[PDB]
RNA sequence: UUACU
C-alpha cells in the first residue's frame, strides 16, 4: 500500500541543522523516499534556504531518475515486453501483470520524458514519486527473465522483493540487503558437501577432474549461526525462504551456481543509484577513523621550514610496511632515475577532462577561439605554458580550492572523487611515477586487465583447484575514507626514500640545489645537495590539502572535511595498491621475525581489493589469517570481512571450485549516467555490441539473450532525428522515402528548420558498417535457409558474407558467378541499408567540426606545448609520419605522436557542440551526399571481394572430443558452459585456449594504457603489422613515429613474428576476448575440424587464410553442429583471387 | 669531515657541466640497420636493452669528474646480477 | 642576474646588496642587462615562452651556437648578431641565489632557461646574501661590518666610497655616524628587521624578529619574558626542534637584519580563509590551527580574532582548542547535554581541567609516576607503550557520532545559530580531521617556543601536561602547512578589503 | 693513456700530496690523423671478442643466424666507436688536463699499472689517541657517490651527440672562465 | 554539468 497510495511528504524526511549549512548529520533516508508525486511543491519565495531545498528535490524526482541508455524510457521498458512475447510465445507470463499493477491510468502513460525541456514530466501526481526507477526494474527482471537466470515464478519473489524495499526508501532498503543477500553461498556450498569439480595446470589447460569435499572449516562454522540471525530479519519472508529452500535443497556445486546467480539478480536492478550529491557526501566521502590511531615516523631531515624531508617508522604498523617496501629504494633510484620526467609529463597530461578553473578574467586575454577550449588538460597547460618553469606556478593553485566530481557505480552508493586542477595534479605525479615501477619489480603488484578473457582469472583458477588451501579475499571498507593523513604516510615515506637516492635535475619548475637541512641530532643547519624529485616531493608531502568542495545549489559552497584520500590525485591507484602491498607482505618478514612460519602463497593486490591465497593444516593458515586482519585492522582500515576455503573475487570476478561465476547484473543493460559520449549513430549499436558481449559467459541462455538485444536493437535504436533546413526539407523527405520510410514532422515558426527522423530499416541492424549484429536464419530462393548465427559471431567484414550467404553461396559455386540477386535483397531491405551505410552521416557531422577551427589558433597552441617537453625532435616523429606515408601507404592519425599532440587538443571543439549554424551546413552537404547516391542504387561490390564465398558440407564420420571436455563435463565450469550446450561444445569441438597469444597482447598492452578489456583493434598492432607482414623494410622508420623505445620496440616485435602463423590482412573479422573467454584465440585449433583438399593450397598465405574460415564458420553455426566434420569447397574466381 | 669529497667533486661536476662536452640526445642507436627485428637476436636485443640505460645528464658529468676527483670514501660497484649462461651475455663483458 | 640590477636595482637594495657606480664588469653588466631586453621581447612575440630555449640558453650561458625557412629561427638570428656584438671570450652565468622573495620575482622566460644552464646558486645564510663569489663581490659593493669595534674612521680601515658599504652595528644613532665620523659619501644598507642571539638550555639560539630594535625594547641582556608578546608575533626560531629556549634566557647580542619574507606557499593555503570569511556565498568558514600543546597559541590567536574581526567588521570566536576536553568532564553523565555556543566559553581556560587529562592523570599512576626527572629515567619504547595505551582511550571519542562524542561536538556548536559566523577551532593531534567540521584550510602553527620547555615550566605543569605533549607530537606530525605566527599577521594586511 | 706532470700547478704552487705530481689523463690527443690510435685499439678488443663468442657458440651448437647476428652486433660498436672518438681524443682529452691542474685535485689518481697500485694512506696518528685514516671504507653514500654505475658507457657510446661528432651545424667549442673554479676552490 | 589507473 505504499505503492498503490503512497503517503504525503512528511519534510522531517529531508531535515536540516539548526542552521542551514547543512543536513542533518546522521539522518536516515539518504536517498529518494518514495513519498507520492504530487506533495512535493514551492510555497514561499525565491530565498530564504529551504526553497533551494524543495526545487533541488524536484531535481532529485524529475530529472536524477531517468538514465535510458538508448531510446527513451518507454521504448525500453517495450523492448523487454516485447521480447518475451516472442520468446515465450504467449502473454500469460506475470511479469506483465507487474506493468499493469504498477502503472495503469487508461488514457496515456503515468509519465514521460521530455527530451528537449530534460525533466521527466509527470500526467498523473496521484502516482508514486520512485516509479520513474521500476521502469528499470521491470526492465532489469525482465533481462533475467530472458537471460534464463529467472525463471517466471522466480520473477515472482524477485518483484515482491524489490517492492518490499520500496515501502519507505527504495535504494536505503536495497543497500542494506546487498551485504546479506550474497554472503548465503558459504553456507549453501557447505552443505553440498561433496562436489565434482575440475582442476587446472600452472598454463591454464584443464589437466584434470578431482571430487574435492567444499565443507568449509570449523572456524567459518561459526561466522554461519552469526549471520543467519541477521538474514532472518533483515530480509523479506519470502525472500528469505527462497534462500533457505536453496541452502537446504542443493545437491551439486552447480546447484548452488543456479540459486546464487539467481538471488543476486533479486538484490539488484543495475539502476545507477542517484540522487543530489549534497546527501551522499555524508556517507560516501567523509572521512571515518576505525580503530587505531597511526602514529607518526621519527623525522630525520627537515629543511628550513620545520617539515618532513627524511623520515624512519619506529615499532609500529609502518615500520611493518617500511621493512619489506624500504628495500626497494635502491634499485627504484635507476628506474625513476632514468625517464625524463618533462618526457612523462606531457604524455600523462593527455586524456583531456577539466581543469578546475572556469580560466577567468584572463579567458578573454587569450583568444575567444581558446576560451571554448578551455575545459582540457592539454589545453589548460597550453595557455598556461609560459608557468611551468615558475615555482609560484603551484603555490597560486593551493588557493584554488578542490571541487568535488561525483561518479556512482551500479551497487555501490553514490561516490564522490575529487578533479584537481593540473597543478595539484603536479605535485601527485612524482609520488605516481615512483610508486608505479614496484609493478614490473613485484609479480604480487598485480593485474591489469588488458587479458579481458580467461588471463585475468588463470591465477584464481589454479589455486582454488589445488589441496590444503583457505582463501581469502579483502575489501577494506571505505578505502577513500580510511587513509587518515597519518595512515597516508607509510606511502609517503616510499617515495621519499627513493627520490634521495636518486638523481633527478629539474622534474619542472624546480632545481637540483643547496638547501639547508635540519639533521635530528644535529644542533645547526648542515647543507645537503636535494635534487628536484627530493624538493617536489618533500612540498607535496608537506603541504596537503584533501578538502573536496561542491558548490551547491542549495547551499553556498559544502566543504568534505578532510582527511580522507582525495581519490583523483595521480597515485590513486598507486597509492593504495602500494600501501597494502607494504602491510601484507611486510607481515610474512615480521611473522618470520619472531619465530612462526609465512605460509602464504601469491597475493594479487590491485587496490582496494586485497586476495591473498594461503597453505598448511586448517589451523597453521588460519594462525596467518588473523594477523593479516589485525594489522589490517590497527592500520586504521575496516577490511570488511571474507574468507573460506573455496571462494575467491577479485576485481568483481567470482572464482569458485576452478569455475568461474558470472555477476550478470552488474552489466546493466539499460542505465548509462555518462552526460558524454552519448551515442544514438552507428555508435550506440556498439555501445550494445559491448555491452552484450559481456553477458554472454555470464549467461544461463545466450541464445535468449541474442533475442533481447534484437528487439531492444530493433524498437529503441531505430530512429535517428536530424535538423535539415526547409528548401531541402522537401527533397530530403522525397530521395530517402524511395527505399525506407523516413518520418516527416510539424513544420516550423519561427526556428527554420523542421525536424525530420528516419527510420533506419531492419537490415541495417544486420549491416557490416552499421549495426553489426548477428542474424537469424533467413531464407534463400527457394529457400532451404541460412544457419543461425549464434554469440560466437564476429563481426566487421563477416556480416558482408551474410549478404552473400542469403544469395545461396552453394548455388552460385555452381554457376560459376560473383552474381548477386538484387530481388532478394532488396525485398527484405538490405538494398535500402547500404545506402544508409554510404551516406556516412557519422564523419560528415565530424567532417563539419573538422571544418570549423582554424588550424592557425591551434598551431600556436600547439607549438607552446611542445616547448614544455622533450625538448626538440619531436618534430622527428611527425617527420617520420610524413616520409612514411609518401614514400609507401597511409599510417593513420592517432597513433604517430606529434599528431597525437594536435589529436588531444582536437576533442574540446568535438566537445563544445553541434549547434545550430553549424548544424545548417550539416544538412546542406548531407543532401548533396543524398541525391548523388540516391539517382541510382545498386549493391557495389568490390574486387577486394571474392573473397567469402566459400561454404561447408557436413559428413557421416564424427570429430574427436579433446579429453578436458569429460573433466568441464561436470561440474559448469562458466555458466552458458552446463553439459551439452552451445558454449561447453564450442570449448570441447574448438577447444582449448593457448597461452602463448594473449601472453604477448599482455606483453603489449603494458606499453599503451591498460585497465580492462582491450579488445584486438589496438591501432597500432594492427597498422603495425600491415608493414610487418607485407611491407618492411620502412619498418624502422615508423617506430619513431610511435616513439617507441628500444625496450618498447622489443615488445611489439615478438608479437608481430608470433602472429605471422595466423592470419590474413586481407580478410578482416574482428572479435572480443570479452565475447569467447575460454574459447581459442587462435584459428590454428580449427584447422583439426576441417580438412581442405590439397589442390586448394594456392598461395603463400593461403594456409594461414583458410583456418579463418574453419574459424568462423564453427563459432558462426555452433547451434546446429551435431559433432560432424565439415569440408570446405570454394568458388574458382576465390581460388584465383588469391592468386595475387 | 668526510663530506669534503662532496665539494671537491662538486667543483669538478661543475666545471664538466659548464665545459657544455656530453649533451644527451633522444634517439638511440644500439643496433644496426634491422637487426633488431630479426629473430634470431631476440635473445641478443634482451641483454643490450636491460643493461644499457638511458643517458640521464646528471651522471655522465659525474663519471668525468670521479675520474680527477680525490677519492677519500671507497667507491664499490653497483652489484650487477647476471648469469654469464647464453652466449649472449658478452654485453656484460663488453660493458667493462 | 635572473632580474637585471639596474632596471630592478630597489630589490638588491633590500637585500643590503647596492650597486657599484659606473672597467671589465661594469661593462659585464650592461651587457646582461642588454640580454633582458631582448629576451623579454621574445617572449612577447609568442606568450609567454620563447621558442627554443634550449639553443637560447646555449648562448647566454655558453659562448656558443652562432646562427645565421626562417621565420622560426628569426629570433635566433637576431640574438646571434647580439651576444657576438659583445665580444666575451665565455658566456654570461645565471645567478638565482635561494631566497623565495628573490625567486618568486623571476620572470618567466628567465625561468624556462633554468632546465637547460646549469646555474650559479648562491646560498642565504638566513637572508642576507652574504657577499662571496666573483659575480657578487667583482660586479657590487663588497660592504664594511660597523660594530662597537672598528670606531671611529673611514681612512683607518682604508675604506672607499666606490668600493664598500658600511653596514650600522653600533646601537648609536644613524644619522650621527655619517656626519661626525667622516662616513658622508658612505651609502649605508637599510635593514629593518632584527636578530637575536638568545642564551639556551642547549646552547647559542639565533632567531630573528621583523621588528626595528627600535620597534621593541630587550637590549642588550634582558630576560625572555620582557617584551614576550611581540616576540611571538613576529619571531622565527631558526633552528632545528628542540631549539631549548626558556624563560629564564637572555641575550647574548642583538643585530639589524632583513625582514624575512612570508611563505609563498604557505600565504595562499591561509589566503583561503581570508577569502571564505568575506564571501556572502560561503556560509561558516572554518581555520584549523593545529600545534603542539605548548605553542602558546590560545595567548596568540585569542589576538588573531581581534585582527580579523576588526578589519573584517563581523563576529568571529576562537574554540580556544581544549573545549572538548574541558566540556566532557563536566557532562559524561547528562543526556541531554547543552551544545551551544555561550555555554562552551563560559567553561575553559583554566579552572576546569580536561578530560584527557583525566585520563592521562589516571593513567601516569599505573606506571606510577609524577615526577617530571622521573619522567626522564624512562625510556623510549618503555614510553612508547604507554602512549599506545593513552590512544585507546582517544579513539573512544573519535570512532562513531555519539551524543557525546568529538564529531557531535564540533558539528553542533558550528551549526547553531548562536555561534558566530567563523568559528576558529584549533586540533591539537593529527586526525583529529575526521572531527573537525567543515573546511578546505586546515594550517599547522609553529611558534617561538620549545614546547616541551614549556611544559617543564608550566607553573603547574607536572607529567600530565608533558605526558600529552608528547602524546600529541607522536599523533601530529608535520603533513600540513607550517604557518608561522606572523605570516597570519601578515595576511590580513595584504588582502583587500571592502 | 699517459701520465702527464701537473707543470701548471706547481708552478702556481698549489697544494699536492706527492713528490711528483702526475695524473693519468685516459687518453691521447690525437690530432692530425687518419686512423684514430685510440678507436684502433677498440678494433683488435672486438677482433679478440669475435673469437671468444665464436668458441662459446660453436661448443654449444647454437644457430648460424645467433653468430652472425652477434657478429654484426660487434661491429656495430665499431662504427660507433670510431664516430665519437673523434670527439673524446680532441675534446675530452683537454678538459682532463685543465680539471688536474685545479686547486683541490690534490691526490695522485692512477699511475699507469693496474697491477701494482695502491692509494697512498696517509693517516693522522697520535701519540694519546687512535690514528683517524684518510681513505677508508665507511659507507658514507652522498647520496649515489660510492655506488659506480658501470652502465653509464652505454649512453656515451650511443645515445650522446658531441660538440666535435657534429662538426655539420656551428657549434664554436667553449672554453669556461677560469673564475668560477677558482673562487670555489 | 564531469576526475586517474
Ligand atoms: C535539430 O534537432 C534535434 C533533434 O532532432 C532533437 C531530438 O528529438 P527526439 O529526441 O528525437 O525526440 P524523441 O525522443 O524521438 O521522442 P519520442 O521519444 O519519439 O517521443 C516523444 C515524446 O517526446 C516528447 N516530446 C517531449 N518533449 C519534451 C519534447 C518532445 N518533442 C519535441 N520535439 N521536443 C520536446 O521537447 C513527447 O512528449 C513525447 O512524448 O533535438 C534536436 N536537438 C534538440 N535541441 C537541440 C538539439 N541539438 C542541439 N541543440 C539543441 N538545443
Ligand atoms: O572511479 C574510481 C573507482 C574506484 N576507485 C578506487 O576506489 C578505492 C577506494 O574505494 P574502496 O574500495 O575502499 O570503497 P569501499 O570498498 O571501502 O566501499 P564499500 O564497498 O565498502 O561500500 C581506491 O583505492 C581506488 O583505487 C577510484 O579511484 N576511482
Ligand atoms: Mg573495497
Ligand atoms: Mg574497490
Amino acid at each position: 500500500n505504499e505503492i498503490i497510495n503512497p503517503k504525503e511528504y512528511d519534510p522531517s524526511d529531508y531535515p536540516l541543522a539548526e542552521d542551514e549549512s547543512f543536513f542533518k548529520q546522521g539522518h536516515k533516508y539518504d536517498y529518494l523516499v518514495t513519498f507520492r508525486a504530487g506533495s512535493l511543491t514551492n510555497t514561499y519565495e525565491p530565498k530564504t534556504k529551504m526553497y533551494k531545498l524543495h526545487a533541488a528535490l524536484d531535481k532529485l524526482m524529475h530529472v536524477k531518475q531517468r538514465k535510458s541508455r538508448f531510446a527513451d524510457l518507454w521504448r525500453e521498458l517495450c523492448a523487454v515486453i516485447a521480447s518475451l512475447d516472442v520468446w515465450y510465445q504467449t502473454t500469460n507470463y506475470p511479469l506483465r501483470t507487474y506493468v499493469k499493477l504498477l502503472f495503469h491510468k487508461g488514457d496515456e502513460f503515468p509519465f514521460y520524458e521530455s527530451p528537449s525541456q530534460d525533466r521527466i514530466i509527470f500526467n498523473d501526481k496521484s502516482v508514486a514519486s520512485i516509479l520513474p526507477t521500476f521502469v528499470y526494474t521491470c526492465c532489469q527482471v525482465g533481462t533475467a527473465i530472458m537471460s534464463g537466470i529467472l525463471t517466471h515464478v522466480e520473477s515472482i519473489v524477485a518483484m515482491n522483493h524489490f517492492l518490499h524495499c520500496a515501502k519507505d526508501s527504495y535504494i536505503d532498503e536495497k543497500l542494506k540487503i546487498k551485504g546479506i543477500g550474497r554472503s548465503w553461498y558459504q553456507e549453501a556450498l557447505h552443505n553440498v558437501c561433496q562436489a565434482t569439480v575440475p582442476v587446472w595446470s600452472q598454463f591454464n589447460e584443464v589437466i584434470g577432474h578431482r571430487t574435492k569435499s567444499t565443507s568449509e572449516p570449523h572456524f567459518v562454522s561459526s561466522t554461519f549461526i552469526s549471520l543467519r540471525a541477521k538474514r532472518a530479519e533483515l530480509l523479506y519472508p519470502e525472500f528469505n525462504a527462497y534462500i533457505n529452500r536453496a541452502i537446504q535443497l542443493s545437491k551439486t556445486q552447480n546447484d548452488v551456481a543456479n540459486y546464487y546467480a539467481a538471488c543476486r539478480a533479486m538484490t539488484n536492478d543495475g539502476t545507477f543509484l542517484a540522487t543530489l550529491t549534497e546527501l551522499s557526501l555524508d556517507a560516501a566521502v567523509f572521512p571515518r577513523i576505525e580503530q587505531h590511531l597511526v602514529t607518526r615516523p621519527a623525522v630525520l631531515m627537515s629543511n628550513t621550514r620545520h617539515e618532513s624531508l627524511k623520515q624512519k617508522y619506529t615499532n609500529g604498523v609502518g615500520s611493518i610496511a617500511q621493512s619489506y617496501l624500504s628495500s626497494f629504494t635502491d634499485e627504484i633510484a635507476k628506474r625513476v632515475n632514468g625517464r625524463h620526467h618533462d618526457e612523462a609529463w606531457l604524455n600523462f597530461l593527455t586524456t583531456s577532462s577539466p581543469g578546475r578553473k572556469l580560466t577567468e578574467i584572463e579567458k578573454l586575454e587569450v583568444g575567444g577561439d581558446v576560451a571554448a577550449w578551455s575545459n582540457s588538460r592539454i589545453v589548460m597547460q597550453a595557455v598556461f605554458a609560459r608557468e611551468y618553469r615558475t615555482p609560484e606556478r603551484i603555490f597560486k593553485s593551493l588557493k584554488a580550492p578542490i571541487k568535488l566530481v561525483e561518479r556512482q557505480q551500479s551497487d555501490r552508493r553514490q561516490r564522490a572523487i575529487s578533479g584537481l586542477d593540473n597543478d595539484r595534479l603536479f605535485l601527485s605525479f612524482m609520488p605516481y611515477t615512483i610508486g608505479k615501477q614496484i609493478y614490473e619489480l613485484n609479480d604480487n603488484a598485480a593485474q591489469g586487465k588488458q587479458a579481458g578473457n580467461a588471463f585475468d582469472i588463470g591465477e584464481m583458477l589454479y589455486w582454488t583447484s589445488q589441496r590444503n588451501v583457505l582463501l581469502s579475499s579483502i575489501d577494506v571498507a571505505g578505502m577513500d575514507a580510511s587513509v587518515t593523513t597519518n595512515t597516508k604516510d607509510i606511502y609517503n615515506t616510499f617515495v621519499l626514500d627513493v627520490a634521495s637516492k636518486c638523481t633527478v635535475p629539474r622534474f619542472g619548475p624546480y632545481y637540483a640545489k643547496n638547501m639547508e637541512v635540519f639533521e635530528a641530532g644535529n644542533r645547526q643547519s648542515q647543507v645537503r645537495y636535494v635534487n628536484a624529485a627530493w624538493q617536489a616531493c618533500a612540498l607535496e608531502a608537506a603541504n596537503s590539502q584533501t578538502s573536496t568542495s561542491y558548490e551547491s545549489e542549495i547551499f553556498g559552497q559544502v566543504k568534505n572535511a578532510e582527511g580522507t584520500y582525495p581519490s583523483g590525485r595521480a597515485d590513486t591507484s598507486t597509492h593504495h595498491t602500494v600501501l597494502l602491498q607494504g602491510l601484507v607482505r611486510g607481515n610474512e618478514l615480521k611473522r618470520a621475525s619472531d619465530g612462526k612460519n609465512s605460509c602464504l602463497a601469491t597475493i594479487k593486490i590491485l587496490g582496494d581489493d586485497i586476495m591473498e591465497i594461503f597453505q598448511g593444516s586448517e589451523s597453521d593458515t588460519y594462525d596467518h589469517a588473523v594477523s593479516n586482519a589485525s594489522i589490517l585492522n590497527e592500520s586504521g582500515f575496516a577490511t570488511t570481512a571474507e574468507l573460506s576455503q573455496n571462494s575467491i573475487v577479485l576485481l568483481q570476478q567470482l572464482v569458485v571450485n576452478g569455475t568461474f561465476w558470472g555477476f550478470a547484473d552488474r552489466i546493466s543493460l539499460w542505465t548509462r549516467e555518462d552526460t558524454k559520449d552519448i551515442g544514438r549513430l552507428n555508435l550506440a549499436m556498439m555501445e550494445l555490441n559491448a555491452l552484450i558481449d559481456d553477458l554472454v559467459f555470464r549467461v544461463r541462455r545466450p541464445e535468449g539473450l541474442k533475442m533481447l538485444g534484437f528487439f531492444c536493437g530493433a524498437i529503441c535504436l531505430r530512429r535517428f532525428t536530424l535538423s535539415v533546413d526547409n528548401k531541402l526539407y522537401d527533397s530530403t523527405y522525397n530521395n530517402l522515402s524511395k527505399y525506407m520510410t523516413l518520418t516527416k514532422y510539424d513544420k516550423n515558426p519561427d526556428s527554420d528548420s523542421t525536424l525530420m527522423s528516419l527510420i533506419l530499416p531492419l537490415a541495417w541492424l544486420f549491416m557490416p558498417r552499421g549495426g553489426e549484429y548477428p542474424a537469424y536464419p533467413f531464407e534463400r530462393r527457394d529457400g532451404t535457409f541460412t544457419e543461425d548465427e549464434s554469440m560466437f559471431t564476429a563481426r566487421g567484414a563477416y556480416k558482408r558474407r551474410l549478404l552473400y550467404d542469403v544469395s545461396n553461396i552453394g548455388e552460385m559455386i555452381q554457376q560459376n558467378s560473383m552474381a548477386l540477386d538484387d530481388d532478394l535483397l532488396h525485398e527484405y531491405g538490405f538494398t535500402g541499408a547500404l545506402l544508409l551505410i554510404d551516406l556516412n552521416i557519422l564523419d560528415l557531422i565530424d567532417e563539419v567540426k573538422k571544418e570549423d577551427i582554424s588550424p592557425v589558433k591551434v598551431s600556436e597552441l600547439a607549438t607552446s606545448l611542445e616547448q614544455l617537453g622533450k625538448l626538440g625532435e619531436r618534430e622527428k616523429s611527425r617527420r617520420a609520419a610524413s616520409d612514411l606515408k609518401i614514400r609507401g601507404h597511409a599510417l593513420s592519425n592517432d597513433i604517430v605522436y606529434g599528431y597525437g599532440l594536435q589529436e588531444k587538443i582536437q576533442k574540446s571543439a568535438m566537445a563544445t557542440k553541434e549547434t545550430t549554424v553549424q548544424s545548417k551546413r550539416v544538412s546542406s552537404r548531407l543532401h548533396d551526399v543524398i541525391v548523388a547516391k540516391t539517382r541510382d542504387y545498386k549493391i557495389s561490390t568490390i574486387p577486394a571481394d571474392a573473397l567469402h564465398l566459400h561454404e561447408f558440407e557436413v559428413e557421416d564420420v564424427t570429430v574427436d572430443l579433446l579429453p578436458h571436455a569429460k573433466h568441464t563435463s561436470y561440474s559448469s565450469l562458466a555458466y552458458n558452459m552446463s553439459f551439452g550446450s552451445d558454449g561447453w561444445f564450442a570449448f570441447a569441438l574448438l577447444g582449448g585456449l593457448d597461452r602463448s597469444a594473449n601472453l604477448l597482447r599482455l606483453d603489449v598492452a603494458s606499453i599503451r594504457g591498460n585497465y580492462h578489456k582491450f579488445s584486438y583493434d589496438d591501432p597500432v598492432f594492427k597498422q603495425g603489422y600491415k608493414i610487418y607482414k607485407s611491407d618492411a623494410t620502412l619498418l624502422n622508420d615508423f617506430f619513431t613515429a610511435i616513439s617507441a623505445g628500444p625496450k618498447e620496440q622489443g615488445i611489439l616485435l615478438r608479437a608481430f613474428a608470433y602472429y605471422s602463423l595466423y592470419g590474413n590482412v586481407e580478410y578482416h573479422y574482428v572479435l572480443s576476448p570479452r565475447q569467447l573467454f575460454f574459447l581459442s584465440d587462435n584459428p590454428v585449433s580449427a584447422e583439426r575440424l576441417v580438412r581442405i583438399p590439397p589442390k586448394y593450397y594456392v598461395s603463400t598465405q593461403c594456409r594461414a587464410l583458410y583456418n579463418i574460415f574453419s574459424y568462423l564458420h564453427i563459432l558462426r553455426s555452433i547451434a546446429n553442429n551435431r559433432g560432424k566434420r565439415l569440408k570446405m569447397v570454394l568458388h574458382p574466381g576465390l581460388i584465383a583471387y588469391v592468386r595475387g | 669531515y668526510p663530506r669534503l669529497e662532496g665539494i671537491i667533486v662538486q667543483i669538478n661536476t661543475g666545471y664538466v657541466a659548464s665545459a657544455n662536452v656530453i649533451r644527451p640526445v633522444s634517439e638511440k642507436r644500439y643496433f644496426p640497420e634491422n637487426l633488431e627485428q630479426n629473430q634470431s637476436a631476440a635473445r641478443l636485443v634482451s641483454a643490450v636493452k636491460a643493461r644499457a640505460s638511458e643517458a640521464d645528464i646528471s651522471s655522465i658529468h659525474l663519471a668525468i669528474a670521479r675520474e680527477v676527483s680525490p677519492m677519500f670514501n671507497v667507491h664499490e660497484l653497483k652489484k650487477i646480477a647476471e648469469s654469464f649462461e647464453d652466449p649472449s651475455s658478452i654485453v656484460v663483458v663488453l660493458e667493462f | 642576474f635572473a632580474i637585471d640590477p639596474l632596471k630592478h636595482s630597489k630589490l638588491y637594495e633590500e637585500y643590503g646588496l647596492y650597486l657599484r657606480p659606473h672597467a671589465p664588469t661594469i661593462r659585464s653588466i650592461k651587457y646582461a642587462s642588454l640580454i633582458h631586453s631582448m629576451l623579454a621581447e621574445h617572449a612577447a612575440r609568442h606568450n609567454g615562452t620563447l621558442i627554443n630555449p634550449r639553443m637560447y640558453a646555449d648562448m647566454i650561458t655558453l659562448g656558443n651556437t652562432k646562427v645565421t625557412a626562417i621565420v622560426t629561427y628569426k629570433a635566433l638570428t637576431e640574438m646571434s648578431t647580439l651576444i657576438e656584438s659583445f665580444r666575451l671570450p665565455s658566456g654570461l652565468t645565471l645567478i638565482i641565489f635561494d631566497d623565495e622573495k628573490y625567486q618568486s620575482l623571476i620572470p618567466n622566460y628567465i625561468n624556462q632557461l633554468i632546465a637547460y644552464t646549469q646555474p650559479h646558486i648562491i646560498p642565504t645564510w638566513q637572508g642576507i646574501a652574504d657577499f662571496s663569489d666573483t659575480y657578487l663581490r667583482s660586479y657590487f659593493k663588497r660592504p664594511f661590518e660597523l660594530t662597537a669595534s672598528n670606531l671611529a674612521a673611514p681612512q683607518k680601515h682604508n675604506l672607499s666610497p666606490m668600493t664598500r658599504s658600511i653596514f650600522n652595528n653600533t646601537g648609536r644613532e644613524d644619522a650621527v655616524i655619517r656626519k661626525l665620523y667622516g662616513y658622508g659619501e658612505y651609502v649605508f644598507i637599510k635593514y629593518e628587521g632584527c636578530l637575536i642571539t638568545w642564551t639556551g638550555i642547549y646552547g647559542e639560539v639565533t632567531m630573528m624578529v621583523n621588528l626595528s630594535k627600535r620597534d621593541l625594547g630587550l637590549d642588550v641582556g634582558d630576560d625572555y619574558l620582557k617584551e614576550y608578546k611581540k616576540l611571538l608575533f613576529y619571531g622565527v626560531i631558526t633552528d632545528a626542534i628542540p631549539s631549548g629556549i626558556s624563560t629564564r634566557s637572555t641575550i647574548m647580542k642583538i643585530s639589524p637584519h632583513k625582514m624575512m619574507n612570508p611563505s609563498g606557499g604557505a600565504l595562499a593555503v591561509l589566503s583561503k580563509f581570508l577569502e571564505a570569511v568575506v564571501s556572502t556565498n560561503v556560509i561558516n568558514a572554518t581555520l584549523v590551527v593545529y600545534a603542539e600543546k605548548g605553542a602558546g597559541k590560545t595567548s596568540f590567536l585569542s589576538t588573531y580574532a581581534e585582527q580579523l574581526s576588526l578589519a573584517s567588521g563581523q563576529v568571529v570566536g576562537h574554540l580556544s582548542s581544549d573545549a572538548y576536553g574541558r566540556w566532557l568532564a563536566k557532562t559524561k553523565d547528562i543526556e541531554e547535554p547543552s551544545f551551544a555556543y555561550d555555554y562552551v566559553l563560559s567553561l575553559d581556560t583554566d579552572d576546569n581541567e580536561s578530560y584527557y587529562e583525566q585520563k592521562a592523570s589516571e593513567l601516569l599512576m599505573s606506571h606510577g609516576i609524577s615526577e617530571v626527572a622521573q619522567y626522564e629515567l624512562l625510556s623510549v619504547r618503555k614510553k612508547i607503550k604507554m602512549m599506545d595505551e593513552m590512544n585507546e582511550v582517544l579513539i573512544a571519542q573519535l570512532e562513531n557520532a555519539d551524543t557525546h562524542s568529538e564529531r557531535n561536538f564540533y558539528y553542533m556548536v558550528s551549526t547553531g545559530k548562536t555561534t558566530p559566523r567563523i568559528l576558529i577551532v584549533e586540533g591539537h593531534f593529527n586526525a583529529q580531521d575526521a572531527t573537525i567540521a567543515r573546511t578546505d584550510t586546515t594550517v599547522l602553527l609553529r611558534t617561538i617556543n620549545d614546547t616541551t620547555q614549556a611544559m617543564r615550566d608550566r607553573q603547574r605543569g607536572g607529567v600530565v601536561q608533558l605526558f600529552l605533549r608528547d602524546t600529541y607530537y607522536r599523533l601530529l606530525p608535520a603533513l600540513h602547512t607550517t604557518v608561522y605566527p606572523f605570516e597570519m599577521l601578515e595576511s590580513i594586511k595584504r588582502w583587500k578589503w571592502v | 693513456g699517459f701520465l702527464r706532470t701537473d707543470d701548471l700547478a706547481i708552478a702556481a704552487n698549489f697544494p699536492r700530496a706527492s713528490r711528483n705530481p702526475q695524473t693519468y689523463i685516459p687518453y691521447t690527443n690525437q690530432r692530425g690523423t687518419v686512423t684514430n690510435e685510440f678507436a684502433s685499439r677498440f678494433r683488435t678488443i672486438v677482433a679478440t671478442l669475435a673469437n671468444v663468442v665464436n668458441e662459446r657458440a660453436v661448443q654449444d651448437d647454437m644457430q648460424k643466424a645467433t653468430r652472425s647476428c652477434t657478429k654484426q652486433w660487434l661491429r656495430h660498436l665499431e662504427t660507433q666507436f670510431d664516430n665519437i672518438a673523434v670527439a673524446h681524443t680532441d675534446h675530452l682529452s683537454v678538459v682532463y688536463a685543465t680539471m688536474s691542474n685545479f686547486m683541490l685535485n690534490f691526490t695522485n689518481n692512477f699511475s699507469g699499472n693496474h697491477a701494482t697500485f695502491k692509494p697512498d694512506q696517509y693517516v693522522i696518528t697520535s701519540p694519546e689517541g687512535s690514528y683517524k685514516p684518510i681513505i677508508e671504507r665507511q659507507g658514507e653514500t652522498v647520496d649515489g657517490l660510492t655506488i659506480i654505475d658501470t652502465s653509464i658507457v652505454w649512453p656515451i657510446l650511443c645515445q650522446c651527440t658531441y660538440p666535435l661528432v657534429r662538426q655539420s651545424i656551428m657549434e664554436e667549442i667553449v672554453y669556461p672562465d677560469p673564475s668560477t673554479t677558482l673562487s670555489q676552490s
